[PDB]
C-alpha cells in the first residue's frame, strides 16, 4: 500500500508511514527491474532477507530528476538543506523510480510546491510547513508583498514534453530501528525444536551464537531482553517463544 | 473564545533542596554486580528546585507556564486528582499539536491532536447528590480539535485508587525528554509515610512511553482540576474551588555519572563526576573506598572570552564574470 | 472535442474467440490513459483493466488477470481487447474510457459494445401493424404502431417515417417468454385527420441476421 | 480491500425540494471520491471529481461534502429531468479500486387515470394460425394498476404477457401493454372478448369490450 499509492505527497510535507508486528520479504523489492536507483546503507540488500527489526519507517515525495543523486548524507542542496536533511550516521535504503506516466498533465502540473527561502538550516529529521512570508531586507513587510521580499513556496510545472532532466522521480526511503528493543518486525524463515544439554550453534533473532544451552534459577527483570556482564558476550537469553 | 479570569495577586516562587533524586536507567541491557560509568541527560545530585502550591478556596491561586529546555523532571503528591495531564507547544493554538492523558477510574486515555487552547483553561468537574459521586460535565477546556493522529487507551498501570482516605502515602516521579523527533517518558511510583517530606530512600526509574513526534518543543504548562460549589445568588464568592495539592518541578543537564549494580540486579548507589573533588577523585578510580595519600585528577584550563577577525579592508568586485 | 467510437454489437457461441475495437480522436492519442469498463444486465460496474499507449504498460485488476487482453496501436489510434476461451458468463456491456491520472479520470466515454453468448440460433422479426378503426375515438388523438415477437438475439431498432417524426413514439422492453423468445411492441399517437392525406411506414433493422424491412400502414376498414 | 455503501437505497421527492444522499466507507480514504451518474439505458457522466471540485458544465445546484469515512452529496432544487442513478466511487491504491451498490431517485405527481383501448388480432394474424389480443393502458399514474381478461364472461389466467414502460420524462407517467395469445381455434370459438383495468385512479373498473363479428 505504500509502493503502489496513486498521489504522493510534496516534499516540503513528507508523510512517515509505521511498520511493525508483521513478516516481511524485501526480495520482491529486490528482485523487480522497475526501480532505477535501489542503494542500501549500512547493510547488505540479500541479507535483509534473514535479520529482524523493531519497526520500520517509510517516507515517500516527488521530485525532478537531477536532484535524485542529492539525496545521501553529507551531501549539501536547495532540497537537502531547507527540506529534506540526512543523518551523518544514517543505515537504511533509498529506492527511486521514475513516474513520468503518473504526474504528467498536457497543460503543465501545478499542484506540487517546494521551499526556496529560509533563515537557517534544519535539523537531520524535521518538517517546515509555515507559510509566514520570508524577509531579506529591513523594512518590515506586514504582511504584503515589496521589494526583497517574496513567498517562500513555489511550483514545480512539469511537463511530458520535457526532457530526463526535468521529468520526475519517486522517491522511497526506509529506516529501521534496531539494537534497542525486541523484535517485532520478522523474516520467513520456520523454527525448530530446542536442544538441551548439547552444544550446537543458535540463531536467536537473528542474533547467532555458539555453546551449550542450560537453565538457570536467575531472577531476570522480565521487562529486560538480554544481559552481558563483561567482555560484549552475551551470556543470558530469553526465547521469544 | 475565551473568557479571561485572572488575578492580579502575584507571589514570589519558593525553592527547597533536592536531595538525592533524578536517576534512570540509561539501557535495556541487564548487568549484574557490575560497576558502570555513562554519561547522559541526567539530574545533579545537589540542586535546588521549585515548589508550587496549587491551593485557593490563607489562599494562593497559582497554575503559571514553566519551560522546558531539553527534559524536565516532575514530581507530585496528590490525593484528589488534582493534576490530570500536561500541554506541550510553542503558541498553544490550533497550529501546533499538543498532548492530553486522562486517568480515571475505568481506563487511562493518552491523545494527542491539535486542540485548541484558552487563556487560562481548567478541568472542572461536578458533583450528584442523588448518585453521590463526583463525575465531570464541563468540556469546554477546548474549543476545537483537529487532525488526530495517535490516541491510546489502556488498563491502569501503577494507580491503585482504593483507599477512600489516603493523605499523601505515595510518591510519584516523572521524567519527560524530546531528541530526535522522539519523546520519551519514564514513570516511577513508591510507598513512603514519613513526617518530612523528601525522604532517604534511594530508587531509580523504569522507561514508560516512546513516542515518535516531528515538532520542536519550548513552552509547557500543567493541568488542575476545579470541583464546581453550589454558591447562592448572593453569596458572592471567590469563584475558584480546589482541592489542597503542590508539586516539585526541577531540571536536567548532561552529566556523566558512576553506578554500581546489585547481585539480583537493581540499581543502588551511584556518584556524580563533578560535584567536589573528593568525587571527582572517586570517579578516577574505580572502587567507592580510597586510600590515603596523594591522587591526580585532570589538569585545568582558561577559556576564551571573545573572538577577533582581522582582514585587508580591498573594495574591489570580482572579474569572474 | 473528441469521440469516441466503439465496435459492433456481437453474438458468439462457448468455445470461439473474440475481439473488440475503441477508436479516439480529436486529440494526442499518446498522452492519456485508456480504461475499460463492465456492466452485466441489472447490477453495478466493475473496472477490468488500464493502458497507457505511449509507454505501452498495463494494469489489470485481480478479479480479471490472464483470463482478458489489452494493447493498444498509436498507428491508427486505437485500442483493443482480446479472449481467450469463452462461456456462458460473458454477456454484457462494455465501455472505453478515457482518463489521466492526476485530476480528473473519466473524463469522456463511449456508446456501450453489447456482447451476447448462448448455444441457439438466430432467427428474423415479423411485424404485424396495428391501425386505429375507420372511427377514431373521443381523444382526439389516435393510437397505431406494431407488434413483433419472432427473434434472437436482441435488440433490433425500430423507427417511423425515417425517424422524422418522434414526440409521442413509446417501445416496451422486451420480455423473456417460456420457449426462449422475446416480444415487443410500438405505438404512437396521430391526430385524426391525418389519416386522410398522410401515410405511416415502419423501418425495423437489426445487426445480428443484418436485414431492414419496412412496412406501410393503412386504417383498419370495417370487415364485420 | 475497500467496500463502500449508500444511503438510503431509494427515496421520493417532490419538485423543489432538497435531496441529500450519504457514501459511507469501511475505513479512511482521504477524500478520494468521485460521483458518478447515469440515466436509462446510457453511459455514465462525471459530476463530482473529488470531496468538493466541482466539474464543468454541470448545474450549480449539485454540491458535495465530507470526508474521513463519511461524504455527503446534496441537491438543492431538484427538476424533472434528475431522474438518475447516482454512484460513489473511491480510488485510493493503483488498481484495486471499486463502486458501491447504486440508488435510485424517483418522483411522485397526481394521481391521473389511464385511458384503455383495446386491438382484435389482425387478418395476417389468423392465416398464420395464431391470435393476440392486445390492451393498451396509456398516461397513467402511479405505476401500480391490475389487468383482467375475460372471454365469454370466462376469467383467463396464466395466459398473458405483461410489459411496462419506464417513467416518462416529459408527463412523468407511465404506459402498459397487455398480450393475450391464443390459436386460431380457441379464438374462432368465442365471440366477446374483454379487458378490464382497475387502477387507484379509476372510481369503477373499466372494461373495454370487442365481439369477434362486430369488427
Ligand atoms: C504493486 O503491487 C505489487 C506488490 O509489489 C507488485 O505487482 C507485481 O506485478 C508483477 C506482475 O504484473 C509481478 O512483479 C508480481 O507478480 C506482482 N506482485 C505481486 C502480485 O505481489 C508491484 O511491483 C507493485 N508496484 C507497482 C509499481 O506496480
Amino acid at each position: 500500500e505504500v509502493f503502489n499509492a496513486t498521489r504522493f505527497a510534496s516534499v516540503y510535507a513528507w508523510n512517515r508511514k509505521r511498520i511493525s508486528n508483521c513478516v516481511a520479504d524485501y526480495s520482491v523489492l529486490y528482485n523487480s527491474a522497475s526501480f532505477s536507483t535501489f542503494k542500501c546503507y549500512g547493510v547488505s540488500p540479500t541479507k535483509l532477507n534473514d535479520l529482524c527489526f523493531t519497526n520500520v519507517y517509510a517516507d515517500s515525495f516527488v521530485i525532478r530528476g537531477d536532484e535524485v543523486r542529492q539525496i545521501a548524507p553529507g551531501q549539501t542542496g536547495k532540497i537537502a538543506d531547507y527540506n529534506y536533511k540526512l543523518p551523518d550516521d544514517f543505515t537504511g535504503c533509498v529506492i527511486a523510480w521514475n513516474s513520468n506516466n503518473l504526474d504528467s498533465k498536457v497543460g503543465g502540473n501545478y499542484n506540487y510546491l517546494y521551499r526556496l527561502f529560509r533563515k537557517s538550516n534544519l535539523k537531520p529529521f524535521e518538517r517546515d510547513i509555515s507559510t509566514e512570508i520570508y524577509q531579506a531586507g529591513s523594512t518590515p513587510c506586514n504582511g504584503v508583498e515589496g521589494f526583497n521580499c517574496y513567498f517562500p513556496l513555489q511550483s514545480y510545472g512539469f511537463q511530458p514534453t520535457n526532457g530526463v532532466g526535468y521529468q520526475p522521480y519517486r522517491v522511497v526511503v526506509l529506516s529501521f530501528e534496531l539494537l534497542h528493543a525486541p523484535a517485532t518486525v520478522c523474516g520467513p524463515k520456520k523454527s525448530t525444536n530446542l536442544v538441551k544439554n548439547k552444544c550446537v550453534n543458535f540463531n536467536f533473532n537473528g542474533l547467532t551464537g555458539t555453546g551449550v544451552l542450560t537453565e538457570s534459577n536467575k531472577k531476570f527483570l522480565p521487562f529486560q531482553q538480554f544481559g552481558r556482564d563483561i567482555a560484549d558476550t552475551t551470556d543470558a537469553v530469553r526465547d521469544p517463544q | 473564545q475565551c473568557v479571561n479570569l485572572t488575578t492580579r495577586t502575584q507571589l514570589p516562587p519558593a525553592y527547597t533542596n533536592s536531595f538525592t533524586r533524578g536517576v534512570y536507567y540509561p539501557d535495556k541491557v541487564f548487568r549484574s554486580s557490575v560497576l558502570h560509568s555513562t554519561q547522559d541527560l541526567f539530574l545533579p545530585f545537589f540542586s535546588n528546585v521549585t515548589w508550587f502550591h496549587a491551593i485557593h478556596v490563607t489562599k494562593r491561586f497559582d497554575n503559571p507556564v514553566l519551560p522546558f529546555n531539553d527534559g524536565v523532571y516532575f514530581a507530585s503528591t496528590e490525593k484528589s486528582n488534582i493534576i490530570r495531564g500536561w500541554i506541550f507547544g510553542t503558541t498553544l493554538d490550533s497550529k501546533t499539536q499538543s498532548l492530553l492523558i486522562v486517568n480515571n477510574a475505568t481506563n487511562v486515555v493518552i491523545k494527542v491532536c491539535e486542540f485548541q487552547f484558552c487563556n487560562d483553561p481548567f478541568l472542572g468537574v461536578y458533583y450528584h447528590k442523588n448518585n453521590k459521586s463526583w463525575m465531570e460535565s464541563e468540556f469546554r477546556v477546548y474549543s476545537s480539535a483537529n487532525n488526530c493522529t495517535f490516541e491510546y487507551v489502556s488498563q491502569p498501570f501503577l494507580m491503585d485508587l482504593e483507599g477512600k482516605q489516603g493523605n499523601f502515602k505515595n510518591l510519584r516521579e516523572f521524567v519527560f525528554k524530546n531528541i530526535d523527533g522522539y519523546f520519551k517518558i519514564y514513570s516511577k511510583h513508591t510507598p513512603i509515610n514519613l513526617v518530612r517530606d523528601l525522604p532517604q530512600g534511594f530508587s531509580a526509574l523504569e522507561p514508560l512511553v516512546d513516542l515518535p513526534i516531528g515538532i520542536n518543543i519550548t513552552r509547557f504548562q500543567t493541568l488542575l482540576a476545579l470541583h464546581r460549589s453550589y454558591l447562592t445568588p448572593g453569596d458572592s464568592s471567590s469563584g475558584w474551588t480546589a482541592g489542597a495539592a503542590a508539586y516539585y518541578v526541577g531540571y536536567l543537564q548532561p552529566r556523566t555519572f558512576l553506578l554500581k549494580y546489585n547481585e539480583n540486579g537493581t540499581i543502588t548507589d551511584a556518584v556524580d563526576c563533578a560535584l567536589d573533588p573528593l568525587s571527582e577523585t572517586k570517579c578516577t578510580l574505580k572502587s567507592f573506598t580510597v586510600e590515603k595519600g596523594i591522587y591526580q585528577t585532570s589538569n585545568f584550563r582558561v577559556q576564551p572570552t571573545e573572538s577577533i577577525v582581522r582582514f585587508p579592508n580591498i573594495t574591489n568586485l570580482c572579474p569572474f564574470g | 472535442e473528441v469521440q469516441l467510437v466503439q465496435s459492433g454489437a456481437e453474438v458468439k457461441k462457448p468455445g470461439e474467440s473474440l475481439k473488440i475495437s475503441c477508436k479516439a480522436s480529436g486529440y494526442n492519442f499518446a498522452y492519456y490513459w485508456i480504461g475499460w469498463v463492465r456492466q452485466m444486465p441489472g447490477k453495478g460496474l466493475e473496472w477490468m483493466g488500464i493502458i497507457y499507449p505511449g509507454d505501452s504498460d498495463t494494469r489489470y485488476s485481480p478479479s480479471f488477470q490472464g483470463q482478458v487482453t489489452i494493447s493498444a496501436d498509436k498507428s491508427i489510434s486505437t485500442a483493443y481487447l482480446q479472449w481467450s476461451s469463452l462461456k456462458a458468463s460473458d454477456t454484457a456491456m462494455y465501455y472505453c474510457a478515457r482518463g489521466e491520472m492526476t485530476a480528473v479520470f473519466g473524463d469522456y466515454w463511449g456508446q456501450g459494445t453489447l456482447v451476447t453468448v448462448s448455444s441457439a440460433s438466430t432467427k428474423g422479426p415479423s411485424v404485424f401493424p396495428l391501425a386505429p378503426s375507420s372511427k377514431s375515438t373521443s381523444g382526439g388523438t389516435a393510437a397505431l404502431g406494431c407488434l413483433v415477437k419472432d427473434y434472437f438475439p436482441e435488440p433490433v431498432t425500430v423507427s417511423w417515417n425515417s425517424g422524422a417524426l418522434t414526440s409521442g413514439v413509446h417501445t416496451f422492453p422486451a420480455v423473456l417468454q417460456s420457449s426462449g423468445l422475446y416480444s415487443l411492441s410500438s405505438v404512437v399517437t396521430v391526430p385524426s385527420s391525418s389519416l386522410g392525406t398522410q401515410t405511416y411506414i415502419c423501418n425495423v433493422n437489426h445487426k445480428p441476421s443484418n436485414t431492414k424491412v419496412d412496412k406501410r400502414v393503412e386504417p383498419k376498414s370495417c370487415d364485420k | 480491500d475497500i467496500q463502500m455503501t449508500q444511503s438510503p437505497s431509494s427515496l421520493s421527492a417532490s419538485v423543489g425540494d432538497r435531496v441529500t444522499i450519504t457514501c459511507q466507507a469501511s475505513q479512511d480514504i482521504s477524500n478520494y471520491l468521485n460521483w458518478y451518474q447515469q440515466k436509462p439505458g446510457k453511459a455514465p457522466k462525471l459530476l463530482i471529481y473529488d470531496a468538493s471540485n466541482l466539474e464543468t458544465g454541470v448545474p450549480s445546484r449539485f454540491s458535495g461534502s465530507g470526508s474521513g469515512t463519511d461524504f455527503t452529496l446534496t441537491i438543492s432544487s431538484l427538476q424533472p429531468e434528475d431522474i438518475a442513478t447516482y454512484y460513489c466511487q473511491q480510488y485510493k491504491i493503483l488498481l484495486t479500486w471499486t463502486f458501491g451498490q447504486g440508488t435510485k431517485v424517483e418522483i411522485k405527481r397526481t394521481v391521473a387515470a389511464p385511458s384503455v383501448f383495446i386491438f382484435p388480432p389482425s387478418d395476417e394474424q389468423l392465416k398464420s394460425g395464431t391470435a393476440s389480443v392486445v390492451c393498451l393502458l396509456n398516461n397513467f399514474y402511479p405505476r401500480e394498476a391490475k389487468v383482467q381478461w375475460k372471454v365469454d364472461n370466462a376469467l383467463q389466467s396464466g395466459n398473458s404477457q405483461e410489459s411496462v414502460t419506464e417513467q416518462d420524462s416529459k408527463d412523468s407517467t407511465y404506459s402498459l401493454s397487455s398480450t393475450l395469445t391464443l390459436s386460431k381455434a380457441d379464438y374462432e370459438k368465442h365471440k366477446v372478448y374483454a379487458c378490464e383495468v382497475t387502477h387507484q385512479g379509476l372510481s369503477s373498473p373499466v372494461t373495454k369490450s370487442f365481439n369477434r363479428g362486430e369488427c
